[PDB]
């Protein structure tokens, strides 16, 4: 699953 | 004593400005999607988007599980994008980095991942540290080894328009090629008493190296392991150079520590000292060319030269 920004 | 004495020329127009990134961490790597959108990548997990050729960065900051990484290598061919850094990661994307996966890497890959080039369509091949070399074809789901005799950790690593590498020994007492085809490394002795510290190749089949205490020398183009005069571009020992790469193909230019940037417009025979950035309080480690009118300088602690056209 793709990665979050802060 | 009629000329400034030990002194070389001063280059007539200064081309590199000076940018302050928003961070103070040291900056690896860069690539491009187009002239416009690009990213750069570097130590504590830094990630900088720009929309304007590199005018102005943005940072990103990925939610991973920590923020030691340092990502060495970004490539991107046109949207499809790749990072890799230590200890081991590596980041992908198809959209031009406005979203990004982590893949998985094999816990059997010998080294961390030091550089990564993007292929698109799905390809992109990957070496490590210590000079394992794989592809993939399918984004990175499965990945074959190519090399699997390791190097030692190299020094410096430099890749040529055709896929071939060169990578300069742990302490610089020799220098390996690799191209496809090959299985292994292939080992050549250094050709000068000072130790190797990077190499790389020209836009005209020849390799060129720095050597310790600021000298350079440049392959015989009838034979790439003959090698030509040692030169001294800042006529002393004092300074040594740290990377060198080429505008044009007779554009060369040759950065260094404590501001020490040259340029030679005769393809490495001579050289001039571009003295405005003399006053940058930097190390310039790396030049990237992207064309002949968009280029990078990465100094340390966020500082960028980024290349003006008269």
């Amino acid at each position: 699953f793709p990665l979050d920004l802060a | 004593l009629s000329t400034p004495a030990l002194a070389i020329p001063a280059l007539d127009y200064n081309p590199w400005e000076a940018i302050q990134l928003p961070t103070t961490a040291t900056i690896l790597d860069m690539s491009f999607i187009d002239r416009h959108h690009g990213w750069l990548v570097g130590v504590n997990a830094t990630l900088m988007e720009t929309r304007d050729g590199g005018q102005t960065w943005e940072p990103r900051t990925l939610v991973l599980d920590h923020s030691d990484y340092r990502f060495n290598s970004v490539s991107f061919q046109g949207n499809e994008g790749w990072i890799v850094g230590e200890p081991p990661i590596m980041l992908h994307t198809t959209d031009g980095g406005q979203s990004w996966s982590q893949i998985p890497l094999d816990p059997k890959l010998p080294g961390s991942p030091r550089l990564i080039k993007a292929l698109g369509n799905g390809s992109a091949e990957m070496i490590t540290n210590v000079g394992a070399i794989y592809r993939t074809k399918d984004s990175g789901k499965n990945w074959q080894a190519l090399v699997q005799e390791a190097i030692g950790v190299m020094r410096n690593l430099n890749r040529s328009p055709s896929g071939e590498y060169v990578a300069v020994s742990s302490r610089g007492s020799f220098y390996s090629t690799w191209e496809p085809g090959q299985t292994a490394w292939e080992p050549h002795n250094r050709t000068t008493s000072r130790r190797l510290h990077n190499m790389g190749f020209t836009p005209d089949g020849r390799l060129w190296m720095i050597v310790n205490g600021g000298k350079i020398a440049f392959s015989d183009p009838d034979n790439s392991e003959n090698w030509g005069e040692l030169l001294s571009p800042l006529r002393r020992n004092s300074v040594g150079f740290l990377d060198l790469a080429y505008r044009t193909p007779n554009e060369v230019w040759l950065a260094g520590g404590a501001g020490a940037l040259l340029c030679s417009q005769d393809g490495g025979q001579t050289w001039q000292q571009d003295v405005d950035v003399k006053k940058v309080p930097s190390n310039f480690y790396k030049i990237l060319f992207f064309s002949p009118d968009q280029g990078f300088i990465l100094g340390q602690k966020g500082i960028l030269l980024r290349y003006v056209t008269d």
